RNA sequence: GGACGCUAAGCCGCCCGGUGGAUGGCUCGGCUCGGGGCGCCGACGAAGGGCGUGGCAAGCUGCGAUAAGCCCCGG
RNA sequence: CCGAUAGCGAACUAGUACCGUGAGGGAAAGCUGAAAAGCACCCCGGGAGGGGGGUGAAAAGAGCCUGAAACCGGGCGGCGAUAGGAGGGUGCGGCCCGAAAGGAAUGAGCCUCCCCGAAGGAAACCGCGGCGACGCGGGAGUACGAGGGGAGGGGACCGGGGUUGCACCGUCCGUCUUGAAACACGGGGCAGGGAGUUCGCGGCCGUGGCGAGGUUAAGGGGGUUAAGCCCCGUAGCCGCA
RNA sequence: CGGCCGCCGAGACCCCGGCGCACGGAGUGAUCGGGUAGGCGGGCGUGCCGGUGGCGUAGAAGCCGGGCCG
RNA sequence: AAAUAGGCGGCCGUGGACGAGGGCUCGGGUAGAAGACCCGG
C-alpha cells in the first residue's frame, strides 16, 4: 500500500523508494522539512543542500553537532546522499504528474514519511579474535502530492 | 481417590430412604443405620453366624450394616434384614433362623422400628 | 429493566468496579502479564498481599455477587448457543437468550432467525 | 486420575512444594544418606530408628535345621 | 490583569504504513510397538573409498573410459 | 506418541557446510496459485532497481498460505518551556469519542414530590447554675438521617474508553535475610524453549468384588484380518493357630 | 507545673444490606471471617483418544481491536 | 527567568492580501574550540 490514501489519476502523484541505502535520522530531519510546501520550493531546498551551503536542522535528534550560524537549534548536518536520492523520486513525481495531467508545477506535498526496513548486516574485525556486527540500515521512503485547493 | 464417596447407586438409593423415615416418624434407628452405612467398607459390619447364636435376644429383629459371614453353627430363631448375606449365609437364617430378607424390606415390617437391635 | 434494586446494585458494582486482577505491576512491565489473569501472591516483597494503602483492593470471597446478578448476564437471560435449528426449540423469551455464531451458513440462519423471532426469542443485533 | 503435578499443583510460590526450604532438598545429603546409613555402627549416622526405639539391631542368632530334617506340622 | 492568539523539542494512548517471524492450518519425516524375513560374505580379488562420466552439470543420485549405462529370459 | 527455536544431528543437494596437527567435534536452511497464466506492451527512471498503467483474487507477483509482539515513521486526541519523581491506586472535576457485542428507549445518565427510616442527633431562644471556659432544664430523640418502596417529569445517552488537572495516599518485582525501598543478589526490551517422570518394594487411604475362603501366573487350545474382551489352567501365594 | 472544660481524630467500636464458612432438612451463629512454612479440599485450561451430538466458501482456525460475564 | 517575571524612552503589527523588526551574505577584528560577540559595507 501507501501510507496515506491517493486518488492518484485525478487529485495526487506518487513514487516510493524501496531499499536505498540511506541514514533513518537523516530520512526524519528530510522529510520532516519537506512536507507543506510545494515541489518547486523542495527542488530549491535540495539544490542547496547539495551545495552544502544549507544546513538542515536535526530537531528530532540532538547529540554531538556543534551549533551553525544564526537562527533555529544548533545541532544539523547536509545529508547529501540523501539530497540526491529524494531529487531522482522528484523528477518521476512530475513526469507521472504531467502524464495524468496533473500540473507538474503547483503541486504541494501533503505527507511525505519515511519508513525502516530490513537492515544489511555483515561483519567487521575488532581486537581479541572477535568480530562485531557492521550494519548499514536500508529505508523505504514515500512521497504524495497533491493539488492546489482553497 | 483417598477420600469418603460411594459408587455403588444401591448404596446411595439405600441410605437417601433411610433419611425419609428418619424425619417424618422422627425415630432415631433409621438414621443410625445410615450413618453406619457410610463409614467405610472395612467398618462396615462383619456379623459372623456363631456370633449371631453367641449373642442376640431370641425372636427379634436383627439390622445389620454389612455383611453376614456364615459356616458356622446357628440354631437361634432371629430375623435378619440385612445390607449383604453370604451365598452359603443366606441359606442357614432361612433353615436354623427366622429368615434372609433383604434391609429394604424392614421399612415393610416396622415403619418407625419396635423391638428392634442394631447389631454390630 | 430487572428489578430498580438490581439496576441500582449492577451500576453500583460497575462504577466501583471490582480489583485489577493482575497483582503489582504492569505498565511498567509486559514482561508480566496483560490486565486480565490474576496469580495467586509468590512474594514476600509483596505490598499487595498484605494490604497496603495506595495500592488497590485484593481478591477476597466477599467480592461475589448476589446469585441473580451471577452467572448471568445483568438483565437476568441465559445464554444458549445456537448453530442449527434444531437447538433453537427449547428456548423461551421468558428467561432465554439466543446467540448466533460466526460460523453459521446463510441457509440455515435464515430459518434460525424466523423461528426465532417466532419463539419471540431476543437477539444479539438485528436480524 | 490424580498426578503428583496435580497435587502439587503450581502452587503458593513455595518453590519447593512441601518440604520446606530449598536448601534441604538438593540431593542425597539431605535425607542424611543413601540407603538405610549404618545401623550396629560405632558413628551415629542414622541414630534413631524410624520409630521411636533407637536402634533396633540385627545380628542375633538361634540355628535353623536343614530344610530337609525339618517338618512343620499342618 | 485573567485570554486559544500559537507553547518548539517532548510525554502518553490509539491509528495507518513498514520491519520482524511468532501464531494457526499444512507434512513425501521421526519415534515406539507387533508379525515375518534376513539370516552371513570375501584373494574364484570383497566391503569401503577416490576420481571421472550427462547437450548444457554446481551438487546429489546412477554408472565405469561399453561410464545417469549394455544383453538375455519371463512378467 | 511427536511435529520444523519439536521429533533423529539431519523431514528440504546432512553427518553436508564448517573447525581442529590429530584423535575428534558439528550446525542452519519445509509451504505461490486451479493452471504459471511467473507479467507482453507503454510512460518515467543513466538504471539491471523502483514507480505509473494493464495484471480473475497480486492486501497469492518470487523462501511469495497465514503474517503476532518488541521496534521505526507520520498523524489524531489529550497534556506541555515556574515547577517534582517506584511512573500509579481511590474519589471528584476537564477535554476527547461512543456503529456493533452491554443496559436502556417496553425508558439511560439525570431531576422532582411523598412515605418508611438503622446507627446517630442540632439550631433559635428562654430559665437556672458555674471565678470563667461552659454545664444543666425546656426546645427534643424533634428537625434531621444512610438505605429502600411507589408515583411523577424529561427523552438519549450512560456504562465504558483515551488522556489529564485537583484532593488523599503510595520507597518496585523476585530471591536471600532476624530485618530489603536498599549502598545484599538478579533483570536492556519483546517472543519462543524451559524443570514433579518411570519401575520395584514397604507403609497408608478410598472405592469395588467375593467370603472362611480368595486370587489365579506362565502356556497352548479357542475366537479375530491381527487383537482385546470372552472360557480353560488353581502351578503357586496368602488367610483359616 | 497543678486543676478544669469544649471539641478534633482509625479497617477499631456501632449500624443496614449483600457474600462465604459453620450448623439445620430431603432460617440459626455475643461465643464466625488476618495469614508464611505445612496439611486438606474444589474448579479451570492444554494436547490427543473413545463414545455422544453439531457447525463450514451462503466464509473455518489463527490474527488484531473492541464489548460483556464470573 | 528577582513569577513582587522590574523601570524608562522609542520603534511596530492592525495552501489562500500585504511584511516593521531580525538573520543568513560580504570585507575584517577590538572577539574567537563549534556557535556567539563586535565593526565596516
Amino acid at each position: 500500500g501507501y501510507s496515506f490514501q491517493n486518488f492518484d489519476p485525478k487529485r495526487m502523484a506518487r513514487a516510493s523508494a524501496r531499499d536505498l541505502r540511506i541514514s533513518p535520522k537523516l530520512a526524519v530531519e528530510v522529510c520532516r522539512e519537506l512536507r507543506g510546501m510545494m515541489l518547486n520550493d523542495a527542488l530549491r531546498y535540495l539544490d542547496d543542500v547539495i551545495a552544502l551551503k544549507r544546513p538542515v536542522p536535526l530537531k528530532r535528534y540532538n547529540d554531538s553537532q556543534g551549533h551553525k550560524p544564526g537562527k533555529g537549534f544548533g545541532p544539523g548536518r547536509y545529508p547529501v546522499k540523501v539530497a540526491k536520492a529524494i531529487k531522482k523520486v522528484l523528477l518521476n513525481v512530475k513526469n507521472n504528474a504531467v502524464q495524468k495531467g496533473l500540473d507538474p508545477d503547483k503541486l504541494k506535498i501533503i505527507h511525505i514519511a519515511a519508513h525502516k526496513g530490513p537492515v544489511l548486516r555483515g561483519w567487521y574485525p575488532r581486537a581479541f579474535g572477535r568480530a562485531t556486527p557492521f550494519n548499514e540500515q536500508t529505508t523505504h521512503i514515500e512521497v504524495v502530492v497533491e493539488e492546489i485547493r482553497r | 481417590m483417598k477420600r469418603t464417596g460411594p459408587t455403588d447407586p444401591n448404596l446411595r438409593r439405600l441410605i437417601r430412604y433411610l433419611r425419609k423415615k428418619s424425619n417424618e416418624y422422627g425415630v432415631k434407628i433409621w438414621k443410625d443405620v445410615a450413618w453406619r452405612l457410610e463409614r467405610p467398607r472395612r467398618q462396615r459390619a462383619e456379623v459372623n453366624v456363631s456370633k449371631i447364636n453367641r449373642y442376640a435376644n431370641d425372636g427379634e429383629m436383627i439390622v445389620v450394616p454389612g455383611s453376614v459371614l456364615g459356616a458356622g453353627k446357628l440354631e437361634k430363631k432371629v430375623i435378619v434384614a440385612a445390607w449383604k448375606f453370604s451365598e452359603t449365609a443366606r441359606r442357614k437364617i432361612i433353615e436354623a433362623g427366622g429368615e434372609a430378607i433383604t434391609i429394604e424390606e424392614l421399612i415393610e415390617r416396622n415403619p418407625t422400628g419396635s423391638g428392634v437391635r442394631i447389631m454390630e | 429493566e430487572k428489578e430498580f434494586k438490581r439496576l441500582l446494585r449492577v451500576r453500583a458494582r460497575l462504577k466501583r468496579k471490582k480489583p485489577r486482577f493482575l497483582r503489582q505491576e504492569w505498565w511498567r512491565y509486559p514482561k508480566f502479564k496483560n490486565d486480565p489473569k490474576w496469580r495467586r501472591p509468590k512474594g514476600i516483597d509483596s505490598k499487595m498481599r498484605l494490604k497496603l494503602k495506595g495500592k488497590p483492593r485484593s481478591p477476597s470471597i466477599g467480592w461475589s455477587s448476589p446469585k441473580l446478578v451471577r452467572g448471568l448476564h445483568p438483565s437476568g437471560y441465559e445464554e444458549v448457543l445456537v448453530h442449527n435449528v434444531k437447538e433453537l426449540e427449547a428456548l423461551d423469551p421468558k428467561r432465554q437468550a439466543a446467540r448466533i455464531a460466526h460460523t453459521v451458513g446463510k441457509k440455515k440462519r435464515i430459518e434460525i432467525i424466523k423461528r426465532a423471532e417466532e419463539l419471540g426469542i431476543k437477539v444479539l443485533n438485528p436480524r | 486420575m490424580i498426578r503428583r503435578r496435580k497435587k502439587v499443583r503450581k502452587l503458593r510460590g513455595s518453590h519447593t512444594h512441601g518440604w520446606g526450604c530449598k536448601k534441604k532438598h538438593r540431593g542425597g545429603g539431605s535425607k542424611g544418606g543413601r540407603g538405610m546409613a549404618g545401623t550396629g555402627k560405632r558413628n551415629k549416622s542414622k541414630w534413631t530408628w524410624t520409630i521411636k526405639y533407637a536402634p533396633d539391631h540385627l545380628g542375633k542368632r538361634g540355628f535353623s535345621r536343614p530344610p530337609e530334617v525339618q517338618r512343620e506340622v499342618r
